[PDB]
């Protein structure tokens, strides 16, 4: 494959590792989730644009819209967590251990 | 060097990702993503995606990321720890840039590297199309077709956005 | 009186007038006294590239007419 | 040659902003039965220069910032984006001729909200941050109508090219077919730029409005220049959008003169409005957007999608 | 190239003005002074206006192609789906309005 | 007024698009020769 | 599809965007239209088990058009060889090519 | 071109700017604030 | 009726902005189906030639296909010139 | 099967509700003065706000 | 067939250079001024060129 794909695929891999390796802030992990979508948007757009797949030009928009809507849902849950505990730390979300 | 604009931008793209993926304070995490998004739009522009590129700025940066920063201020951070002042954050950041540097080193030197997939390092320009003389933008024509070809897509996408409004009001009411 | 407000408005007017006047004049200076060519679509760019080749001096704004026909 | 063109845009922009501060004080002065600056230079023509020198040699404020990087980034972003908004404007020819110039201007303005957010974050003050968040909520709310109104007008223009708005209005100003959209557009630009009666950042209802309160801020001059550059730019955009000037290719200067007058008059109307009305409450300007402008803007968007089709007046694509 | 030069010039000047705005006062050498996360508490209403902006802003993304969409031969389909989108945007507002999602009273 | 002007602009667009159509055969013939010459030239350097 | 409602009702919900050689706005063709057409027609009706063997030639050409992996390998060999000779002064670029 | 001359003219410039652009913070505590408000009012127009 | 007219009076007095919004939207949804010039929008969009008109191989029996662009046969744009 | 690593575990609430004891402090207290001291100047308003 | 396209074009322009050069030169010089090369800016010179070719060719 072309050289650009190497970096876009690295970016997805980096943000995926960032997503799976939490620290404390739930917010910092949501950003990694949005980073994953951004790299998917770019890789999809590059593949579609370069190949002149005309009708697929709308696909990156649908990706962005649905992922932003899912990000709104994630942010809403974070706010409800912050209301319960006063922080978005993931270590407070361990009640269901038992 | 301008003939490798796409590759240079994609290197900056990865560096920004290593930025927020090492997960500094959320305030600076949003900054890394904003820069990555802006660079990401730049890459899409250089493939002929002018409308798609500007959507990133309008919707991803001017919309989604504004709301992230808005929420971060209210619910998460008000002041940040100094970037790269933490052991794990700095170690993760150093590790990412070393991996990126070596990928870039071998791809440029051997003109090819191989990790899961085979990548060629001749230059992204070599794959471009050599025939263009229509009186319109193909990208714009494809996006405009959403309303003629994509009736079903509009319905489900429209329904999901409406349900999003309903769901988020349900979630946040608290009773 | 109210017309003593005009001198400051005149200064504003001259400042806002300059960018538009400069761009028009610089465009005609750089494109042989003609408007800078607009190429929003590949077809227009294709013809501009062809003119650059046809000119013989590597400038798309140098026009060759029937004098080149033979 | 292009580098000259850039400087012949940037420098006059900064000078217009400087002397708009004088015009505002004198226009507001005469509407208040007084004069305004007329001592520092003849007719106060040196007053902008005295203010500029004074501000730049003033001591920097205290307290210290919470984030040095965000403290420095906010003014750079505000001023960098403000100047960038001018590069596609056709006056009558643009510095950068974009096929999607209207979308570029929407996209760049939506990024201007970051300087508000970052300066609130860097203020090291809980109350100053809350003030910034109220300002952001106002800005993004009125961005919704600007985008939808803009989309409605372009259905008569046919493209996103700014210079195509000139061709669209060759026979007639778009304000005639679209005066209801022009009304809401003009108010949205006031609310978007935090101008009276929507200037709640400078109002009496903020948690930080108290005179004796302090928080990290500045430089004042750079933020002020960015704001006033946007006032002029929005009014230039308003003129192009609704009061299109005829362009003669052989006499472009005539376009520029007529186009400059219309922009000046619209800018003066911002000053006119500031002199005339009290200030909105925060909940009331939210109500104005969400419960008045937005329902009517959605309806007019439906109308302007349908109207060209049912009249057989769809504009060309190129 | 030109657009890159313009963006570089605009943000370069903005940067120089910012640093000299921060250095020029140090010429005065003013005297030393020697005299001076979590919820905010954040209101749910301010969060909900931001979220509503986002969801409305996503629906605007779908409406932006309308000027091009009107050039199609299938105008009846295009007009039906265009009005469908705007109406669902209105229905989102109506739902928010009638559940007091647009109120500022506590 | 907008309807009349946009109808005239549509007629003007058709005129511009038809000028292109009249010229496309000449442009196509040139492009084919240019492409084939460049490929032939690349081949000669490949042999060397 | 798991439930082929589209075929039963004869309604096209999403087939229109599944391949790049389907009808496009203004008849804009994708770059690999001919290759995809040939592979689809070769493999049509015979099932995927047979197609993986009997349409290998078509699929290999289609994949080469998509990602150009072999074209780039051949270009890289020529360019590598060329710069080797320019280093050794045993080759000179012609007037064109400069 | 002595340093005394340049320093002298630079003093005049910064002094001119500072006195020509005096921004007051009025601490209106009692009656005197009313007269301060009459200094801003049209007859005297301190803004001028 | 008269109950209906009274209701329209109460909203026109209390919510003129919403009355105007629903009226404008209602016209947007109704007038296109009633307009006689809607058909011309479709015709004009189909008269715009974005692509080259590829010629047909003349087998010898296509009477209604012109051999030259200025021959009488083929679709005319006479209706558009007058419109 | 109790172990040393689950000794601290306790059965969940009968109705799944855990008491809200973490952070609930939403009333701002604002020392309020006038935006401009030209007229009032000597007003101090200790206000407690809720949004 | 591509070569015959060129030869027909060359003979077409030789006809204009033979009978209608001056009206044609005026017409395309106006077209060339416009950044978009607009037909509608040059209807007066177009009419002069159209009249010439109708009479002489
Ligand atoms: C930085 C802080 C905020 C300022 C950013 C400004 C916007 C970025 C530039 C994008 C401009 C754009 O999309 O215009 C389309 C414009 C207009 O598109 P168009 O289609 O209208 O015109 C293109 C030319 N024709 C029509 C002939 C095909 O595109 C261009 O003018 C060409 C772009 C050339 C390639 C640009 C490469 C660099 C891209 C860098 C992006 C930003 C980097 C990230 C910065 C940090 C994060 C924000
Ligand atoms: C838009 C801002 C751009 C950047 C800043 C401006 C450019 C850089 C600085 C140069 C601008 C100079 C502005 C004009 C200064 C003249 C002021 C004036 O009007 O004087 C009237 C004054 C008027 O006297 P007055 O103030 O006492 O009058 C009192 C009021 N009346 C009369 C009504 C009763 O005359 C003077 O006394 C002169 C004062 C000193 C002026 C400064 C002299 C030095 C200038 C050269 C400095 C060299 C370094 C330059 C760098
Ligand atoms: C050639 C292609 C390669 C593709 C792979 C690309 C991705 C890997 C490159 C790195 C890119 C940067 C991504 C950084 C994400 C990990 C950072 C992180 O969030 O870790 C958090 C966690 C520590 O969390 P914390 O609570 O703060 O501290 C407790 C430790 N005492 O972390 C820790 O406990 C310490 C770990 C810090 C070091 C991170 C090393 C990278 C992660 C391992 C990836 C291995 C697989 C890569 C392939
Ligand atoms: C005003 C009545 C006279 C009409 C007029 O403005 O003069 C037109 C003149 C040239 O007309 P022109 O616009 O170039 O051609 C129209 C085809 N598009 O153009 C000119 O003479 C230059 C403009 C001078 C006249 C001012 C017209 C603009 C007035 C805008 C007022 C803004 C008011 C804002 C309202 C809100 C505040 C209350
Ligand atoms: C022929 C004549 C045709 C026109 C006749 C129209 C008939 C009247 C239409 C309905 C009028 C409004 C009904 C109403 O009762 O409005 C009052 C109420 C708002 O009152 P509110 O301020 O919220 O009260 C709170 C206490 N202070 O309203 C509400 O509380 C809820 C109202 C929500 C409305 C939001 C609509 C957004 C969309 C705008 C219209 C765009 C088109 C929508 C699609 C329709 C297509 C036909
Ligand atoms: C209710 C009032 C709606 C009236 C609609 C009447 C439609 C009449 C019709 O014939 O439909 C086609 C219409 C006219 O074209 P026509 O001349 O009939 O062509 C005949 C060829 N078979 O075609 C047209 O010219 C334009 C059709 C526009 C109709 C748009 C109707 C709105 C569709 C969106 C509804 C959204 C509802 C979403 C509600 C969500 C609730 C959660
Ligand atoms: C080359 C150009 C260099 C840049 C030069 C910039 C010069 C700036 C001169 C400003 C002249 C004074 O202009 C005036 O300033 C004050 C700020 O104190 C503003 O005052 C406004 O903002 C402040 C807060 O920021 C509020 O307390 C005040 O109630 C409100 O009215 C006025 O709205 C403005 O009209």
């Amino acid at each position: 494959m072309s050289m650009v794909y190497m970096n876009i695929m690295m970016a997805f891999t980096v943000s995926l590792v960032g997503l799976l390796m939490y620290r404390s802030h739930l917010m910092s992990s949501l950003l990694c989730l949005e980073g994953m979508m951004l790299s998917l948007f770019v890789m999809a757009a590059l593949t579609i644009l370069n190949s002149h797949f005309t009708l697929a030009s709308m696909m990156p928009i649908i990706l962005l819209v649905f992922a932003a809507c899912e990000a709104a849902l994630g942010l809403s849950l974070l706010v409800m967590v912050s209301n319960t505990y006063g922080t978005d730390y993931v270590q407070n979300l361990n009640l269901l251990q038992c | 060097m301008m003939l490798y604009i796409v590759f240079i931008l994609s290197v900056i793209f990865v560096m920004g990702f290593v930025g927020f993926s090492s997960k500094p304070s959320p305030i600076y995490g949003g900054l890394g993503l904003i820069v990555s998004g802006g660079v990401g739009c730049g890459i899409v522009l250089n493939f002929g995606g002018s409308f798609l590129g500007l959507m990133v700025f309008l919707i991803y940066l001017g919309g989604m990321m504004v709301v992230f920063g808005y929420t971060t201020a209210m619910a998460t951070e008000q002041y940040p720890e100094i970037w790269l002042s933490n052991k794990a954050v700095l170690g993760a950041f150093v590790t990412g840039l070393l991996m990126e540097f070596f990928m870039v080193y071998y791809v440029l030197k051997d003109k090819e590297v191989e990790v899961v997939f085979e990548f060629n390092g001749l230059g992204d320009w070599v794959i471009y199309d050599t025939g263009d003389s229509g009186f319109f933008s193909e990208e714009a024509m494809g996006i405009a077709a959403l309303y003629s070809y994509g009736t079903w897509l509009v319905i489900v996408t429209g329904w999901s956005l409406l349900i999003g409004v309903v769901v988020i009001m349900e979630i946040t009411r608290g009773n | 009186m109210w017309f003593e407000v005009l001198p400051g408005i005149a200064v504003m007017g001259v400042c806002l007038f300059i960018p538009g006047m400069a761009t028009a004049r610089i465009h005609r200076f750089s494109n042989g006294g003609k408007e800078k060519r607009v190429a929003h679509y590949p077809y227009q760019w294709y013809l501009m590239e062809r003119d650059r080749r046809v000119s013989g001096v590597n400038r798309s704004y140098v026009s060759k007419g029937l004098e080149n026909i033979d | 040659m292009f580098m000259i063109n850039i400087l012949m845009l940037i420098i006059p922009i900064l000078l217009a902003v400087a002397f708009l501060t004088l015009v505002e004080r004198k226009v507001l002065g005469y509407m208040q039965l007084r004069k305004g600056p007329n001592v520092v230079g003849p007719y106060g023509l040196l007053q902008p220069i005295a203010d500029a020198i004074k501000l730049f040699i003033k001591e920097p404020l205290r307290p210290a910032t919470s984030s040095a990087s965000m403290f420095i980034l906010a003014p750079i972003m505000a001023l960098g984006l403000a100047l960038t908004m001018w590069i596609p404007l056709p006056m009558p020819y643009p510095l950068i001729n974009m096929n999607l110039g209207v979308l570029f201007m929407l996209a760049m303005s939506s990024l201007a909200v970051y300087s508000i957010l970052w300066s609130g974050w860097a203020s090291n003050s809980k109350y100053a941050l809350i003030g910034a968040l109220r300002a952001v909520a106002q800005t993004i709310s009125y961005e919704v109508t600007l985008a939808i109104i803009l989309l409605s007008v372009l259905l008569m223009s046919g493209s996103f090219t700014l210079s195509t708005l000139i061709t669209t209005q060759e026979q007639m100003w778009l304000i005639l077919p679209a005066w209801p959209l022009a009304m809401m557009w003009f108010i949205s630009t006031l609310a978007e730029t935090n101008r009276a009666p929507f200037d709640l950042t400078e109002g009496e209802s903020e948690l930080v409005s108290g005179f004796n309160v302090e928080y990290a801020a500045g430089p004042f001059a750079l933020f002020f220049m960015a704001e006033y550059a946007n006032i002029i730019m929005m009014n230039i955009f308003t003129a192009i959008l609704f009061l299109g000037t005829s362009h003669n290719p052989h006499m472009p200067e005539l376009y520029t003169i007529n186009f400059t007058i219309k922009s000046l008059l619209l800018t003066m109307s911002f000053l006119w409005i500031r002199a005339s009305y009290p200030r909105f409450r925060y909940d009331q300007l939210m109500h104005l957007l969400w419960k008045n402008f937005l329902p009517l803007t959605l309806a007019l968007c439906m109308w302007h999608v349908s109207l060209p089709i049912l009249t057989s007046g769809i504009p060309p694509q190129t | 190239m030109n657009l890159m030069l313009a963006l570089l010039t605009n943000f370069t000047l903005a940067t120089l003005l910012v640093i000299i705005a921060f250095w020029l006062p140090q010429l005065n050498v003013y005297s030393e002074k020697t005299s001076p996360s979590a919820r905010l508490p954040f209101s749910m209403k301010f969060f909900l206006v931001a979220i509503t902006f986002l969801l409305f802003d996503l629906e605007i993304a779908l409406l932006l192609p309308l000027p091009w969409a009107s050039q199609t031969a299938n105008l009846n389909t295009m007009l039906t789906m265009a009005l469908f989108l705007i109406i669902l945007l209105a229905v989102s507002l109506a739902y928010e309005w009638t559940q007091k999602g647009l109120e500022w009273t506590e | 007024s907008m309807m009349k002007w946009n109808r005239e602009r549509r007629r003007l667009q058709i005129e511009d698009f038809e000028a292109r159509i009249a010229l496309m055969p000449l442009l196509q013939a040139e492009k084919d020769r240019r492409v084939l010459q460049m490929l032939r030239e690349n081949l000669e350097e490949e042999a060397t | 599809p798991f439930f082929d409602v589209q075929k039963r009702l004869g309604v096209d919900l999403d087939r229109w965007m599944t391949i790049q050689s389907a009808e496009q706005p203004h008849k804009i063709p994708s770059r690999c239209h001919a290759f995809e057409k040939e592979w689809i027609e070769c493999a049509h009706g015979i099932g995927s088990i047979r197609a993986e063997k009997e349409c290998k030639i078509e699929f290999e050409d289609f994949r080469e058009c998509l990602l150009r992996q072999k074209t780039m390998k051949r270009l890289h060999a020529i360019r590598r060889q060329r710069e080797k000779l320019i280093k050794e002064g045993k080759y000179t670029p012609p007037p064109h090519h400069s | 071109s002595r340093g005394e001359y340049v320093v002298a003219k630079l003093d005049d410039l910064i002094n001119w700017a500072r006195r020509s652009s005096l921004w007051p913070m009025t601490f209106g505590l009692a009656c005197c604030a009313v007269e301060m408000m009459h200094m801003a009012a049209p007859r005297y127009d301190m803004d001028r | 009726a008269e109950r209906v007219a009274a209701f329209l009076k109460n909203v026109w007095a209390k919510e003129p902005v919403l009355v105007a919004s629903f009226a404008i939207a209602g016209l947007a949804v109704i007038l296109p189906t009633l307009s006689p010039y809607t058909k011309y929008s479709l015709m004009i969009n189909r008269a715009t030639p974005y692509n080259y008109p590829v010629p047909l191989r003349d087998d010898g029996n296509m009477p209604d296909v012109p051999s030259h662009p200025q021959d009488p046969q083929g679709p005319s744009l006479e209706w558009l010139k007058r419109l | 099967y109790p172990t040393k690593e689950t000794a601290h575990w306790k059965p969940p609430p009968w109705n799944d509700v855990d008491p809200p004891k973490d952070t609930l402090v939403s009333n701002l207290t604002l020392n309020f003065g006038p935006q401009h001291p030209a007229a009032h100047g000597v007003l101090r308003l200790v206000m407690e706000l809720s949004g | 067939e591509g070569k015959l396209v060129n030869q027909c074009a060359l003979e077409f322009f030789r006809q204009i250079k033979r009978h209608c050069a001056e009206p044609f030169t005026e017409y395309w010089t106006c077209i060339d001024y416009s950044g978009l090369q607009l037909f509608r800016r040059c209807r007066k010179q177009q009419a002069q060129f159209d009249e010439c070719v109708l009479d002489k060719l």
